């Protein structure tokens, strides 16, 4: 499976 | 494909795993999931699986994962305040 990083509110 | 950028579990963004089921948005962190790394190759969310029994789910909460399958979708999800979109026992109909 693939991630990604986001902002972490 | 599209995937949203915060956990569907908890809601907040981070590190997130994407589901691969065509055209299903949710994305996950590790620990929301109960797992220590990304799933290997071509992985389902559990939005997919009944919570009740082990049959794939065909209706969905819309503000969490949990979902069911043809059996056990009645009276499992209500249409709530926010454009009829359902929820699980686990939001307030008025206020998801
Ligand atoms: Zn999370
Ligand atoms: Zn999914
Ligand atoms: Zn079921
Ligand atoms: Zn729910």
């Amino acid at each position: 499976a693939r991630t990604k990083q986001t902002a972490r509110k | 494909q599209m995937h949203e950028d915060y956990c569907f579990q908890c809601g907040d963004g981070g590190e997130l795993v994407m589901c691969d089921k065509k055209d299903c948005p949710k994305a996950y962190h590790l620990l929301c999931l109960n797992l220590t790394q990304p799933p290997y190759g071509k992985w389902e969310c559990p939005w997919h699986q009944c919570d009740e029994c082990s049959s794939a789910a065909v209706s969905f909460c819309e503000f969490c994962p949990h979902s069911f399958c043809k059996d056990h979708e009645k009276g499992a999800l209500v249409p709530s305040a926010l454009e009829g979109r359902l929820c699980c026992s686990e939001h307030d109909p008025m206020a998801p």
